[PDB]
């Protein structure tokens, strides 16, 4: 009755729980408690789902299912209500607090009023009945919110121009997105909602301090908690509107900091030039003032001391008081060093670290001044230093501080920076400061350039933070166009902020030239500030940006950082480069950075540690092997140094934690004395460097570690708590867990290493070959951390290369300038907004796919310390601390150093995932997961026991796998492709035993028979899984090797390969030849497309295809064109009902969008409680996507095919992302079958190994000479039953056919011409052609048979030949072959060289005399001139042959022509003339200079309607010149092969087509009403009526390239090489 | 064709000049601690892989030019470069001066392998 | 009126500036026109059927690029700008580019400093001709420096 209690508890909770209401400005009663509502619903939903597992669920099934429906309906309603209420709050604020918007946008204002009325009406109902069930039962409440959400979104998108007007009134709004700005404007009264947006408008203001009323802004605060209290508080009541008090807050921030600086300077002067400093007073002064002012005060005091000392040294020979300046710095630095040797508050400790870094530089500068004997303040070695002059007598507090370097003078901006980590002030950084400040004085931009990881971006920000400026970083890409850059400049100019444009050379060259105009006009405006004649009490300086007059603040600056060494980057035009002063930052001063950082962190041996760690990184870059995922640069060094301080702090906390439970001897000073500082550094190195190492580099690095750090050992923490959770998660996921050298131990170490990287890096890559356990490593870790820490883990897995880069990050509208989020931007923005508590969960964004610089370099500012996603609309999204950016990849051969250096690396090797582990996983699943949806599980469990001995290490399967890798395969061989195929086949064997038990309900299979079946099937499955993608000789050789090593009984035939045997359900080997009968084919089905003559290969391939298809396993058939791949697949599908096949024809230009159109036509998207599911429209059917040329799609320059990545996503992840709404779609009842030619063929690319692990490959070769004799000997016997007197000649006719076909296939190959492909397709056409010429014939002599045989050979083999020698050879060998197999025949009457056949002079297709044909064509040409085209033609012999060839194709279904020849040879005219003779209407597209793709689509619709609906025979004649775009042929490639274009008819066009098809089918007498039935009939009409004639000139390069663009042109069209006139 | 015969002689001749053997350094507990062994082990390891790849590619070209194995996409790309005298990008594994043609690379690559052989011979016979 | 070419707005601005200038004698300079080879062909056809003011001049700035149409090159007069042939030519170009009043300011020693700068600029630029020996790399020491 425990289940009954849960139902009672669920019933009682929802009979009383009321929507918690709050009054909102006396207008309505909003709903709070969204977290309480959502968690409560989720908790009951889980409990209802969990109680289904209980066996006692049957009695309460209906009641539980009723509650599942109700709880799901509650989720679907209030997940929309929350977004509707949120949007209404800030839209209501805007449309009430700004009367100007009513006039500006009257339509939107009235539309919002109507929606605001329906919202308030629904609010009042909720107030009356706040009970959730009563609200849930409100009529149409679900649809009301759905309409409210959509309608409110339209109003939101219509306020864009209003938002652009408000951005001027507070220019920091230019750096805020439209939606966030509406929240800011609309919530101007609800100040608590404004807090999350301050980090976007300010450098270091994360929140504001408010009184209890929230009416006065008392001050500002940073993200670390540091507070600035305003001297004069800002009252919001006296300045209500949002943009004025925000301006007053920005001013008080600057005024308060300047006033606070003056007070700080007064106190710090006492510390300066003082013999002894009391630490308590000095620490008190540090704590009292902000971090930025504390360092600023120290710099001011030091500068004035040096100025004072140099002034006294005017006489030259006077004593130097500079030593006292050095003395004061030494004393102060000793106190700072002593303070960081002990525990400090986190804010004070960082302040102390900043002061140590500042004073180390002052110590170095003062030492340099003393060593150089400088005695004058005007000496350049002092002027070149950055100096700080403070005038307390200055009236304006904002101008009391002057920062001067050389001749450059700057005011301090007094932007609140919070606590920004400072750089070590190195000689490179000193040179950077000097160069950039020279550019600033010259009103020029700064252009630091160099390789990645040299400090270019950090130095620009450091200089800006030194000057108190708001520095904005932008990660530039090709989407930063002229309009986007200008708008960013407008914001920068009015705010007075610095723009640091990183990767600035990733802009297009045309955009760089255009931007140079905007940069120049700003710089001219900046020089207007510098003019002494200009007075501040005048018209403000203004430059023209985007055709508008924009005020320019003197504090703004432009900086660009670039790597000029990166190939593929844009070269800056010279006119742009003259606007920037460039500095090379190539060799950072690593040893100085390491020494100062370790000294500021409290390491006593910092000099010793720095002298070891920096050379150690240099040694690693050279001593260790070279890998693409190896980085030992400054980022890697910085990571270790920062981690060293963290490790030192935890040990000190750990040491005293031991002291708490062991005495009371806390002696912190002595604690730092006995502290293994070298061991701390080694731990940071190993926690950060070791996971990236390959196996053979691991001992090398530890030898290097012992070389540089003798006697120091690395010992990982034994993480019992995490390992216990990992072991449990592995058990629930059927995974193998090990410890140390056990099975799975290497993989568990990688999981633990991955966890360590997650705690040090916000961006990390898991790199390793396909099938290394990378995915399971982070999927298991995510679940384990949920159990260990209690924090829910959420993973968003993205295939970045399965979609366009526009769909990944988003697009800026060219005209409306509206921003649409991409997939990654939408996910990250959803987490930042945290509407449903995403900030309290562990959020992992996994980019599972290929890494190329084009898309991942948009994440440079995300993966570095900026933690910002910068968008071309000026918006900057901060990465929250709970988010990890992860990249699961198989290689990094296209990633640049910029990306590799910014991410933690965990390397997976194929040895990490052992084959024993994979075998355990398959067996564990087989013993626990039933295949039916237990008698089925009992079969699997018994079968698992039988398979177990062979699946051990060094077993049969392991030895077979090792031998298979030594063989040659049509595709690259990977371990998981074999095992994936092997496990699918064994699952089918378990289904076979169950199906046998269904056939034998009396006697189910016993273990003796079950054992006898499984062992042989396992051998059978091993051969096909490991050699099915190899040729017969390789399939054989694996057979003997198995025969040697196996103990399973095998067929005892002397010379018959094992691959020639199947396994009967009785556990006996049975030859495949028993299922290959010598059939006799019905005479009307001779060589018909659906007829398959059983051969040894067909029955084996069909059985193998059946197994994979029945398991819904994706598969690829590979073989030469025409080898029978489509025939075998469709033959196997006939024995597999409940499966519909849809043929897709890939080209070089095929994108995932071709798959999406097929989904739109055959499948529906439905909203389910678990997400969007895509399933076939027809119920109970599995829909098979057949891709015929899956390896043709273009491979980009980074080795990626987008559609292949898209298919890999749908197979491995079971779905894809819908780019319109950024929503994951799950596939249901959809499987994929691929066909392709071998990757070595021209135009073919190798398939990705990450796609092949899911897709078993079967190799279908050309039938051999004996197989061809069996196939077409059967056809010839059937077709020669038409003439009983010709039955005897069946065998010689087949032999002649096979001999000439084999000779032609050898004689002409793809090496000579790209279209010289001969396959059994020609044999099928050969038999069909003879059969069509024999049906209306009552009798025929044997010489008449040879003439038809010779005629069809010429049409099939000679018509495609280019050269006269080739045509001469074909003509001669036709005679040779015929007489060899047909002696005692009259050669002349059978082989007269002018072989012409026509049905023009009679009812039948009989031979025609050349002169008789010439007279008839002249007679018909006379009529043709008077009716269609009055262009006289001269009739020569080749024309008569050509018109007969065209006439043949127009009389065949799907008769398509590829006419190749020189222009003006009559290809079009003859086609029209023959089309007029056969009753075919001629359609030609009427191209012009403005003819575009949608013009071609509309033209395609016109032809398809006429031929598909009106039953009109049409010759669609189209030239190569008509192809104005590659998209034209992607449509024709589908049309030629399938007679249909999946996406051509959409919207109203499809509806009109259905009306016309229903009318058209009615005139034919067919009873069709279903749209699917109508579309199939429409396709069948297009197949029989539409004829496409393609005309093109002979171009060797063009013809070869043409095959990839339109493969249907060369396998669905008959090619006739008309060439030039002879 | 004329190119097919001329390229056959060149590839066969290159297989004569380029050495055929390169034995990896035997890793030892006390050899890993030797910095010279650590650098020299890298040289042979990357050198042996490049040596096998070039020899295999050249052997396939000879067999192609004898009409015994069919021309694949990789072979078509490699054969086109060899006819034009451009150094194949697959062969390019160590930094070289810009504008270096394939005939100079083969002679340069042959000398580097000889030195690599002597270094491994000393390590094999005599120790690190 | 000076216009950069790459932007779509730049094309519209160029046409309006040219149309206004051909009726008033105004000067128009279009920079980096090699970035728009297709638009350059249309500009050549536009200039052919036009009889502007006698003082009108159109300046096109481009890099030496094979993408520049032949028809435009034939219609215009080409001036090649490159490093001066030698030290003498380099220094004469420098002294012509700097206004005389700039050198001849109150400190008489300013003239010798400019000469030293001109000599230094000539020597540094001429060493670039010796690609490897003069400097390890082909630095872009130029007018901005
Ligand atoms: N620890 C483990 N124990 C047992 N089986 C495992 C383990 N880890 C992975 N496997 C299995 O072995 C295979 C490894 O797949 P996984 O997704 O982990 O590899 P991957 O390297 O991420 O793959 P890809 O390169 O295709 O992205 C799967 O069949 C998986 O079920
Ligand atoms: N002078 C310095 N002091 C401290 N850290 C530095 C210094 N210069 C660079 N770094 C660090 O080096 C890494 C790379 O700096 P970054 O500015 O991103 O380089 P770049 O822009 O050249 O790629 C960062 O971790 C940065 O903080
Ligand atoms: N056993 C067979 N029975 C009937 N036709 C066969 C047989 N083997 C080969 N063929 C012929 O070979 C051709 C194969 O065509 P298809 O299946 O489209 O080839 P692919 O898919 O390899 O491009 C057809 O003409 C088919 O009739
Ligand atoms: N057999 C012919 N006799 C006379 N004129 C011909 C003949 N074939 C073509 N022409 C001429 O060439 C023109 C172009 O014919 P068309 O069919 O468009 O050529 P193609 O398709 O080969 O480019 C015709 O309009 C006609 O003037
Ligand atoms: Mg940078
Ligand atoms: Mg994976």
């Amino acid at each position: 009755m425990a289940l009954e209690e849960f139902l009672k508890q669920i019933r009682e909770v929802w009979n009383t729980y009321e929507l918690d209401l709050v009054n909102y400005q006396n207008k309505c009663r909003l709903i709070r408690g969204w977290d309480d509502l959502f968690n409560k619903v989720k908790e009951h939903i889980n409990s209802v789902s969990a109680m289904k597992l209980s066996p006692y669920y049957k009695v309460f099934e209906e009641d539980a299912l009723s509650w599942e429906d109700k709880l799901n309906r509650i989720m679907a309603l209030f997940d929309v209500w929350i977004d509707v209420q949120r949007r209404w709050v800030y839209l209501e604020g805007i449309f009430t607090g700004s009367a100007d918007i009513k006039h500006l946008l009257p339509v939107e204002t009235q539309r919002f009023q109507s929606i605001s009325t329906e919202f308030l009406a629904l609010m009042k109902k909720v107030s009356k009945s706040p009970l959730v069930m009563d609200v849930l039962n409100i009529q149409g409440v679900q649809r009301s919110l759905e309409r409210l959400a959509d309608l409110l979104g339209k109003i939101q998108k219509a306020l864009g121009e209003y938002l652009e007007r408000e951005r001027s009134s507070f220019p920091r709004f230019y750096f805020v997105g439209d939606e966030d700005l509406l929240e800011i404007i609309g919530n101007s009264k609800n100040v608590a909602k404004l807090q999350k947006h301050f980090k976007k408008m300010f450098a270091g203001v994360s929140s504001i301090i408010l009184n209890e009323d929230n009416s006065v802004v008392l001050g500002i605060s940073s993200r670390e908690g540091e507070e600035v209290m305003f001297k004069t508080p800002v009252s919001i009541t006296e300045h209500p509107k949002i943009n004025e008090w925000l301006t007053l807050v920005e001013k008080e921030m600057r005024v308060t900091l300047a006033k606070l600086l003056a007070e700080s300077v007064t106190e710090v002067e006492i510390f300066g030039k003082a013999t002894s400093i009391d630490p308590n007073t000095y620490i008190t002064w540090i704590d009292k003032y902000q971090a930025q002012l504390v360092v600023l005060s120290a710099q001011i005091a030091w500068s004035e001391n040096v100025e004072t000392a140099l002034s006294s040294m005017g006489g030259g020979g006077d004593a130097a008081p500079l030593h006292s300046v050095l003395s004061n710095v030494e004393v102060t630095l000793n106190v700072l060093a002593d303070s960081v040797l002990m525990e400090q508050p986190p804010l004070r400790r960082r302040k102390l670290e900043h002061l140590i870094t500042e004073l180390v530089h002052q110590r170095d500068v003062t030492r340099s001044l003393i060593k150089s004997k400088i005695d004058n303040a005007k000496s350049f070695e002092w002027l070149s230093q950055m100096r700080f002059y403070f005038d307390p007598k200055q009236t304006d507090v904002l101008q009391q501080l002057s920062i001067q370097m050389a001749n450059a003078k700057f005011n301090y901006g007094f932007e609140y920076l919070g606590v920004q980590d400072k750089l070590v002030q190195t000689p490179l950084t000193d040179r950077c400061y000097l160069t950039m400040t020279q550019a600033l004085e010259a009103r020029l931009g700064g252009s630091p350039f160099g390789p990645a990881g040299t400090g270019k971006t950090e130095s620009v920000k450091a200089l800006g933070h030194q000057l108190g400026r708001f520095v904005l970083v932008f990660n530039c890409d090709e989407t930063f166009d002229f309009q986007a850059m200008g708008r960013i400049f407008v914001g920068l100019c009015q705010v007075g902020a610095w723009g640091c444009f990183d990767e600035f050379n990733r802009l297009e060259e045309r955009m760089l030239s255009a931007v140079s105009q905007q940069v120049q006009c700003i710089q001219e405006a900046l020089r207007e500030h510098s003019n002494p004649n200009y007075d501040k009490t005048s018209a403000p300086i203004t430059c023209e940006l985007l055709n508008k007059q924009v005020k320019v603040s003197p504090d703004m600056a432009i900086f660009i950082t670039m790597n000029p060494g990166y190939a593929g980057r844009s070269n800056l035009p010279d006119n742009l480069k003259k606007l920037f002063r460039s500095l090379a930052m190539t060799k950072p001063d690593r040893q100085l950075i390491a020494q100062v950082m370790l000294y500021s962190q409290g390491f006593r041996t910092a000099e010793v540690l720095a002298n070891k760690i920096v050379p150690f990184f240099k040694l690693c870059d050279e001593q260790l092997s070279s890998q693409s995922h190896y980085d030992f640069g400054l980022r890697a060094l910085k990571s270790v140094l920062v981690s060293a301080g963290n490790v030192k702090r935890e040990r000190i906390q750990k040491i005293k934690r031991e002291k708490e439970e062991r005495g009371e001897a806390v002696d912190e000073g002595e604690i730092a004395e006995n502290l293994p500082e070298q061991e701390i550094l080694i731990q940071s190195v190993c926690e950060t460097m070791v996971p990236k190492l390959v196996a053979e580099d691991i001992p090398l690095l530890f030898s290097l570690l012992s070389d540089v750090f003798p006697g120091v050992q690395y010992h990982r923490g034994e993480m019992t708590a995490l390992r216990e959770e990992l072991k449990k998660v592995c058990q629930e996921m059927y995974l193998t867990y090990g410890d140390g050298e056990e099975v799975g131990g290497m993989w568990v170490e990688k999981v633990l290493q991955l966890y360590q990287i997650t705690q040090i890096n916000h961006g990390l890559m898991m790199v390793g070959p396909s099938g290394s356990g990378k995915s399971m490593a982070w999927r298991v870790l995510l679940k384990a951390l949920e159990r260990l820490e209690g924090v829910e883990g959420v993973a968003h897995i993205i295939d970045p290369k399965a979609i366009s880069k526009d769909h990944l990050y988003g697009t800026l509208d060219p005209n409306t300038r509206e921003w649409t989020d991409g997939l990654f931007t939408h996910v990250l923005r959803k987490i930042i907004d945290s509407v449903r508590g995403e900030l309290q969960k562990r959020q992992w964004i996994v980019f599972d796919g290929d890494v190329d610089p084009e898309w991942v370099e948009n994440l440079n500012s995300v993966l570095d310390d900026n933690k910002l996603l910068t968008l071309p609309n000026g918006e900057r999204l901060s990465l929250p601390p709970n988010v990890r950016i992860m990249f699961e990849v198989q290689d990094l051969k296209y990633a640049t150093l910029a990306t590799v250096s910014r991410c933690g690396m965990v390397w997976f090797s194929e040895d990490v995932l052992s084959t024993d582990m994979i075998f355990n996983n398959f067996l564990a699943r087989l013993r626990s997961i039933p295949l039916d949806e237990s008698p089925m599980l009992q079969i699997q469990r018994d079968a698992a026991t039988i398979m177990q001995p062979y699946f051990t290490s060094n077993g049969l399967v392991t030895k077979a796998l090792e031998h298979a890798f030594q063989l040659e395969h049509i595709m690259d061989l990977t371990r998981l492709r074999c095992l994936g195929s092997l496990f699918s086949m064994l699952h089918q064997a378990c289904r076979n035993v169950a199906q046998y038990n269904a056939n034998h309900p009396d006697f189910p299979m016993q273990i003796e028979q079950l054992e006898r079946y499984i062992q042989r099937y396992l051998v059978y499955a091993i051969l096909w899984s490991l050699s099915g993608d190899s040729r017969l000789k390789m399939r054989a050789e694996l057979g003997e090797y198995i025969r040697r090593i196996t103990t399973v009984p095998l067929p005892t035939a002397p010379n018959i390969p094992i691959i020639d045997y199947e396994v009967s359900i009785s556990g006996e080997w049975s030859p495949w030849q028993a299922k290959v009968p010598q059939i006799e084919v019905e005479t009307h089905k001779v060589a018909a497309p659906d007829v398959v003559v059983p051969t040894l290969d067909t029955v084996r391939h069909e059985a193998l295809l059946y197994t994979w298809l029945a398991e819904h396993k994706p598969l690829v058939l590979c073989g030469p064109p025409g080898s029978g791949k489509t025939m075998t697949l469709f033959s196997a599908l006939r024995a597999l009902p409940d499966m519909e096949v849809v043929g897709l024809n890939f080209s070089s230009a095929t994108t995932p969008e071709l798959l999406l159109k097929t989904f739109d036509h055959y499948c529906e998207y439905r909203r389910t409680p678990n997400g969007v599911v895509l399933a076939p429209v027809q119920l109970g059917k599995w829909l098979v996507l057949f891709c015929d040329e899956i390896n043709l799609p273009d491979m980009d320059k980074y080795g990626t095919q987008r559609v292949i990545s898209f298919i890999r996503q749908m197979v491995e992840h079971g779905g894809f992302y819908r780019t319109s709404d950024q929503t994951w779609v799950k596939l249901e009842r959809i499987q994929f079958v691929g066909a392709c030619n071998p990757p070595t063929d021209p135009g073919r690319k190798p398939l990705s190994h990450r796609f092949l692990r899911h897709v078993p490959v079967v190799y279908v070769d050309y039938p051999g000479p004996a197989s061809l004799t069996q196939i077409y000997g059967t056809f010839n016997r059937a077709m020669l039953r038409l003439i009983p007197s010709l039955r005897t000649y069946a065998e010689p006719l087949t032999a002649a056919m096979v001999e000439f076909y084999t000779m032609s296939q050898e004689r002409f190959t793809q090496d000579t011409q790209p279209h010289y492909i001969y396959s059994p397709r020609e044999m099928t056409r050969w038999v069909r052609g003879i059969f069509e010429a024999l049906r209306p014939l009552e009798t025929l002599p044997v010489e008449g048979l040879i003439r038809i045989w010779a005629h069809e050979a010429l049409r099939l083999f000679q018509d495609r030949l280019v050269e006269d020698e080739e045509r001469r050879w074909t003509d001669e060998n036709i005679d040779t072959v015929a007489l060899k197999h047909f002696p005692n025949i009259d050669r002349e009457k059978a082989m007269s060289r002018p072989i012409l056949y026509s049905n023009w002079l009679s009812k039948d297709y009989i031979p025609v005399d050349q002169e008789e044909l010439r007279d008839y064509v002249k007679a018909r040409l006379k009529v043709f001139y008077e009716e269609e085209l009055d262009v006289p033609l001269v009739l020569f012999n080749e024309v008569l042959d050509h018109v007969l060839r065209i006439d043949r194709i127009f009389r065949q279904p799907q008769g398509h022509l590829l006419l190749i020849g020189v222009s003006g040879a009559g290809k079009t005219t003859l086609s029209r003339f023959v089309a007029w003779m056969n009753g075919l209407s001629v359609y030609q597209i009427k191209v012009h200079r403005k003819y575009t793709g949608e013009d071609f689509d509309e033209d395609l619709r016109t032809v398809l309607r006429r031929s598909g609906c009106k039953n009109e025979k049409i010759a669609f004649i189209m030239d190569e010149s008509n192809v104005l775009d590659s998209g034209f042929l992607e449509r024709m490639n589908t049309l030629l092969a399938n007679g249909e274009v999946p996406g051509l008819f959409e919207g109203d066009e499809y509806a009109t087509l259905m009306t016309q098809c229903k009318e058209g089918a009615q005139k034919e007498g067919l009873m069709l009403d279903s749209h699917e039935e109508l579309y199939k009939w429409f396709t069948s009409q297009v197949i029989r009526n539409l004829h496409v004639v393609f005309t093109m000139n002979p171009s060797s390069e063009g013809l070869k390239d043409r095959a990839a663009t339109s493969p249907a042109l060369f396998n669905r069209c008959v090619l006739n090489w008309f060439g030039d006139w002879s | 064709p004329a190119w097919m015969r001329t390229l056959h002689t060149t590839a066969s001749n290159w297989l004569h000049l380029i050495p055929q053997t390169l034995s990896h350094l035997k890793r030892t507990v006390e050899n890993i601690k030797d910095p010279l062994f650590r650098f020299f082990e890298r040289e042979v390891k990357m050198g042996a892989k490049l040596l096998q790849d070039v020899r295999q590619d050249l052997a396939d070209v000879v067999q192609v030019c004898e009409g015994k194995k069919k021309q694949t996409n990789y072979l078509r790309t490699l054969i086109n470069e060899l006819v034009k005298g451009i150094l194949p990008r697959s062969w390019s594994h160590y930094t070289v001066p810009a504008g270096m043609t394939v005939i100079q690379w083969v002679s340069d690559f042959s000398e580097r392998i000889k030195q690599l052989q002597n270094i491994s011979l000393a390590a094999a016979s005599g120790g690190a | 009126t000076s216009i950069a070419i790459g932007s779509a707005e730049g094309f519209n601005q160029a046409d309006k500036a040219i149309n206004t200038a051909v009726k008033s004698g105004r000067w128009v300079m279009l920079k980096n026109v090699h970035l728009a080879p297709g638009w350059l062909m249309q500009l050549e056809k536009k200039l052919h059927s036009l009889q502007p003011h006698a003082c009108f001049r159109l300046f096109l700035t481009m890099e030496i690029n094979p993408k520049v149409p032949v028809n435009l090159l034939r219609a215009g007069r080409i001036f090649v700008f490159e490093p001066p042939p030698g030290v003498k030519a380099n220094m004469l170009r420098t002294f012509s580019s700097i206004p005389v009043s700039r050198i001849c300011k109150s400190p008489n020693e300013r003239a010798r400093l400019y000469f030293l700068l001109a000599w230094f600029h000539a020597i540094i630029q001429e060493r670039l001709r010796y690609a490897p020996l003069g400097w390890s790399k082909k630095y872009e020491f130029g007018e901005s420096d």
